[PDB]
This record gives structure tokens, C-alpha cells and sequence, in this order.
């Protein structure tokens, strides 16, 4: 949304005019980031942790 | 006053949303002329949009002509390895 | 034998970091069954309907030999069911919601509390997708993690499992002491639903209805061009078009019509709730569906049947629990009576028929005590012991004193 | 009796569950750390198969369970753990059928 801006002073009677609420976008992207590893299943056994 | 077309009004409407996603699903390429109706472009703004094919699923499906495997209809990004 | 077990459970998963472990389920996967809750419509109602049959009609709180255990609390007698009574005042709504919430989530979770005098003041329950347990190699849970959001992010801690109970409706094995989400376990098929129901509903908009399509200019003549054809949108504008409105033409102008194109939603909507109502085990009439040939006899005597056994199993389930979890450590740490006592928690039969008692009683009264009539016709038992241990009616006793 | 199995009907209904489903439901007595009965503990009966003599009675019990990426293994005396058996191929079956496997192409092509 457009930021507040002021009411202006009005003749009695006289038509009120139009500031009225604009608006814009922010773009998102989404880039994938990655990580991997592998193991043996030999490693996974014997290993003490 | 605004209508739905103007200009500051586009970011309110549903369909603007909508119908982005639907350009960024359908491409192939950056190239809009090649792929949207001159009215879509503008109503629109697929000049804003990141339209370049790589959200559109069919660039990640396999469809070799013969299949013997049943490989046809895989999409690479729901690999294991992806 | 052993004093711990020494079979296996093939539950390991996670550590501080997300896994798509399978066994476990992450603050994400919870948060899912929140948004199936909350997100409203049939599929919501039907879970909530399943709730209230489970834990809707209330409970009765035994004692076995609870006579025996008349003691002076505060100056005054009770037995541990009059304690038990006072200790848990409104346990219909708490059985009802942690019962409901046991039903969505894999568990129910909470706290004990204390007043600052240090006496008991309730079960507080907690927020269950915002807490996940983890468990040892053997089985068992030892602590409680949990999740809770603050202004666009988290906080998060760790807590014993020591101060809080659990209770877990739904198991992967009689071994589990984690459960299953129903929700998760059927999400393929709530997706199934939704589907559907968005498919019908965009095909009424753009085939339920028939639609205008006007035709300009001679088949082989002269074309017309979108500036002409603005001027005959003017004419046949249904947005300017009234139910007794006429047109006058030449013979170059078609008013056709793009008709209601049939397909049979009707039947479409009865295989989805046909095929959600027996994924979440509910007959399918409460999901305002109707069936063939169900209604009626031995067919539905079995339909009933199958759903009132349901009910037990998960109402013996959370009974069990919740008097081991919760009642037993409340009468063992804030009670001056024995929490090694037989505790019964029973919940109503929501679909037992007094009408049908009343006939059984006429028929075989006859073999009845006075209490034993008073438990069933769901009455306070009669004040004086003889009396309600007695099996001919108070009332026919009376009009024998009476005679005497 | 009735003291030493409080909740019979809750594990009457979760072991006639696991010996449907699976060919035997099958678990562990267990103790108090006095020495005392604690309880009927059943075992995750997917986890279990039953190794048998030339008479056909078991003898051992050799157990498979899942762990972070991979199995561990281990094997159990058949004079410690205890099983039941509904479905049988013969009245001297002592391992059962599992229904689900009895029956599976029909699940198969339902689910199709
Ligand atoms: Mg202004
Ligand atoms: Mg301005
Ligand atoms: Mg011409």
C-alpha cells in the first residue's frame, strides 16, 4: 500500500475529490538451495556415534 | 476514482494473481509474444512477472516416443537426488 | 523374565533438525491438522461429529468398594469417588475436549496444576500441535518439545516428561506410546474431497447454467467485424435483458443457445463422502448422504453395531489412560486417600436408547437390585443401603411398610 | 487373575488386531524391579519373525528394527517371548497366514 497522505481544506457544498489508496508489488523469487552427503552402509555401522 | 484496470488498482486483484501464476505455468520461454495474447501482456503485466519457463512442469516431465519402462510422466524435481 | 524389555521398536528420528522420518512428525505436520480443524467445512464437521460420538454423552467416576474408604478430608467425611468428584468438577467438558483432540492429533498433552497453597487445581490441558515428544531406543517418552509462535517467528523449549501426561487414542502397534494423527493417516483422501468439491464447483458455473450465444450475418455473406458486433452485444445484453423481453430481426441474426450441459454431481458428491465418510469410519448418513437398502434391518442393525464398538474401544482407551496419566497421581500426590484403588472412569453410550432400557427393565427387573436399576436407568442410587441392595422395587417396599 | 491383567480388554483387542493383520501377535512378560508381574508386553509384530525345528515348533526369534538410515538385528530364545496364532494353514501351524498376504491381489485390485 501507498503511504498516509493529508485530507486538503474543502469549500462548504463543494465536491470532495479523490486520494484514493494506490498500490504497488514487491517480487518475491525462490531460489532452492541444496546440501547433501552420502555414507556406507559399513560406515554407519561400525562407526561409535 | 479507480477502475479494476487501472493502474495503481492491479496489485488488489484477485485475478492479476491468478492469472500471473497461470502465465508463469503456461511459457516455456521469456518471450511473450510468442506465447500470450497482445491483450494478456497488458492487462496483465507479464513484463513484471519472472515468465521463463522454469515453473512450467512440463519442461521437467519426460516424454520419449517409445516407453518400455514406464519413465514417461516423471518430473526430474521429484527425484531422489533433487 | 526381564524388569525392561528387551524387543526392540524401530523408532529412531530427527535430533534438533527436521526429518521426513515417517515415525516421527515434525511442528509443520502438526500444524497441518491444525489447519484441517480450523480451515472449517464438511471435513471439519465430520471430525467434530466424530468427537462428539466419542466423548459428547459425558462420564460416571467408580470406585470398587468406595464405601470402604470413608476418611475425614477437612473436617468433614468423603469417599474417593465424593473426593474424586470435587477434584475434576466439570470432567464431561474435559473428557469431551481432550477426547476431540486426541481424535485430531496423535495425543492430547497437559500439565498438573497447583493452587498457591500447593492443594490441586486442575489438568491444565496444552496446545497439542505445538508440542512433539521424543523417545528412547526401548520406547518410552522422556522429554516434551515444544513449538509456540511469536509476532512472524517462534519460541521454543524442552520440559520433562515428568510434569506432563499424554494420551494417545490411536496406535501403530499395541507398543506405541506415540500414536497417529487419523487426519494424516487419511490426508490423501481429505485432498480427494477438496478436489472434487473445487472441480463441481467450477463446472456449475460454467455449465450449469445455459448461456446466450448470438449469431450475426449470413452463413457464405458478408463478415462482420468486432465494432458491429458491439452494437449487437447492446441489443442482447443479459445484463439489460428482462424475463418478457422481445427482439425483431432480419433473417441474419441466429439467437442461439449454449444449453446446461449435463453430468451427474449429485453422484460425483455421493462417492466422495461415501469415500471419506468410511476413511474417517463414520456411516456414511452423517455426512447427509443417503444409501440403498442400508436403512432398514439386519443391514443396518450391523452399520450401528460397528460404530458403537468403535466408540468402546476408544472410549475404554482414553478411560484407561486418563485415570493412570492423571487421576491416580492426583489422589497419590494431593489426597489423603489410597491411589492403588480400583478407579473406574466410564463414558455414556451416546446412542443407547432409554426407551429400550425402560422395556428391559419391566422384562427382568425381577433379577435386579435397586442400584443395579439405578446404575442402568442412569439415577442416583437409593439413599439407604437395603433398600438399593434389595431386588424388588423401593416402591413396593414402601407400600409393604405401608401394609405393615 | 483380574489384578495381575487390569486392562485385559484393551490388550485382548490390540493382540486379536496384530494376529488378523500380521501372522502372530507375539511379546514379553515382564517384571517389577522387585521381581514381581508387571504385565503382558507385546511386541511391534512386523519387526519379528519365528525360527522352527524339524517338527515345526520355534525355537528362536530373530528380530529386525529400524534405526537413523539403516536396521539393527538381533536374535531372542523362543522360552522368554510368547505368541498367538488365528490364522493357520494346519492345526500343527505354528508360524500362521497373515490375511492381508492371503488375500493381497484383491487389495491390489481394489485400490487399482
Ligand atoms: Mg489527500
Ligand atoms: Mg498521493
Ligand atoms: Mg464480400
Amino acid at each position: 500500500a501507498s503511504d498516509e497522505e493529508f485530507a486538503r481544506p474543502t469549500g462548504q457544498g463543494a465536491e470532495i475529490r479523490d486520494d484514493g489508496e494506490t498500490y504497488t508489488t514487491v517480487a518475491w523469487n525462490a531460489t532452492k538451495l541444496t546440501e547433501g552427503s552420502r555414507v556406507t552402509d559399513e560406515m554407519r555401522d561400525q562407526a561409535m556415534v | 476514482m479507480q477502475l479494476r484496470r487501472s493502474p495503481g488498482m492491479r496489485p488488489m486483484d484477485r485475478d492479476w494473481h491468478q492469472e500471473r501464476a497461470r502465465a508463469r505455468e503456461q511459457a516455456y520461454s521469456s518471450d511473450l509474444t510468442s506465447q500470450f495474447s497482445e491483450s494478456e501482456i497488458v492487462k496483465y503485466e507479464l513484463d513484471t512477472a519472472q515468465i521463463d519457463g522454469s515453473d512450467n512442469p512440463r519442461t521437467y516431465i519426460w516424454n520419449r516416443t517409445i516407453d518400455l519402462f514406464g519413465m514417461n510422466g516423471t518430473d526430474v524435481r521429484e527425484l531422489r537426488n533433487r | 523374565a526381564s524388569s525392561t524389555p528387551q524387543t526392540n521398536v524401530d523408532s529412531m528420528g530427527g535430533g534438533h533438525s527436521y526429518q521426513f522420518n515417517g515415525q516421527d512428525l515434525t511442528f509443520e505436520d502438526l500444524r497441518d491438522i491444525k489447519d484441517v480443524r480450523d480451515s472449517g467445512g464438511q471435513v471439519a464437521q465430520l471430525m467434530d461429529y466424530k468427537a462428539l460420538l466419542n466423548f459428547g454423552e459425558g462420564c460416571e467416576i467408580h470406585v470398587e468398594g468406595d464405601d470402604e474408604t470413608k476418611q475425614l478430608v477437612d473436617g468433614e467425611p468423603m469417599t474417593l469417588s465424593e473426593w474424586l468428584e470435587d477434584a475434576f468438577p466439570h470432567l464431561d467438558l474435559l473428557v469431551l475436549d481432550l477426547g476431540g483432540d486426541a481424535l485430531w492429533y496423535p495425543y492430547a498433552v497437559g500439565e498438573i496444576q497447583e493452587t498457591i497453597t500447593g492443594e490441586f487445581k486442575e489438568a491444565l490441558p496444552a496446545e497439542p500441535w505445538t508440542l512433539m515428544p521424543e523417545s528412547d531406543a526401548q520406547g518410552k517418552v522422556q522429554a516434551w518439545h515444544q513449538r509456540t509462535k511469536t509476532h512472524g517467528g517462534y519460541q521454543t523449549q524442552t520440559l520433562p516428561a515428568d510434569d506432563l501426561w499424554h494420551i494417545v487414542i490411536n496406535k501403530a502397534s499395541a507398543r506405541d506410546e506415540v500414536g497417529i494423527s487419523e487426519v494424516l493417516r487419511n490426508k490423501d483422501e481429505i485432498q480427494a474431497f477438496k478436489q472434487n468439491e473445487a472441480a463441481i464447483n467450477q463446472a456449475i458455473e460454467l455449465h450449469g447454467f445455459p448461456q446466450r450465444h448470438v449469431k450475426v450475418g449470413k452463413e457464405d455473406g458478408a463478415p462482420v467485424r468486432d465494432n458491429d458486433l458491439r452494437r449487437v452485444r447492446t441489443i442482447f445484453d443479459p445484463r439489460t435483458t428482462d424475463a418478457n423481453t422481445a427482439y425483431f430481426t432480419g433473417q441474419d441474426v441466429d439467437v442461439e443457445t449454449l444449453e446446461a450441459h449435463n453430468f451427474d454431481y449429485s453422484a460425483i458428491h455421493e462417492m466422495d463422502m461415501r469415500n471419506l465418510t468410511t476413511a474417517l469410519g463414520l456411516p456414511l448418513e452423517a455426512g447427509n448422504v443417503g444409501a440403498d437398502g442400508l436403512g432398514s434391518g439386519k443391514p443396518a442393525e450391523l452399520r450401528f453395531a460397528l460404530l458403537k464398538l468403535a466408540i468402546k474401544a476408544n472410549q475404554r482407551s482414553f478411560s484407561v489412560q486418563f485415570v493412570e496419566r492423571v487421576m491416580r497421581p492426583v489422589v497419590r500426590d494431593y489426597s489423603p486417600f489410597d491411589h492403588e484403588a480400583d478407579i473406574r472412569l466410564e463414558i455414556n453410550d451416546p446412542l443407547e436408547d432409554i426407551g429400550e432400557v425402560a422395556d428391559l427393565i419391566q422384562q427382568v427387573g425381577d433379577y435386579m437390585t435397586n442400584e443395579q436399576v439405578a446404575e442402568k436407568l442412569d439415577l442416583p442410587a437409593p439413599e439407604d443401603d437395603e433398600v438399593a441392595d434389595s431386588y424388588r422395587s423401593p416402591a413396593d417396599m414402601e407400600k409393604d411398610e405401608a401394609g405393615v
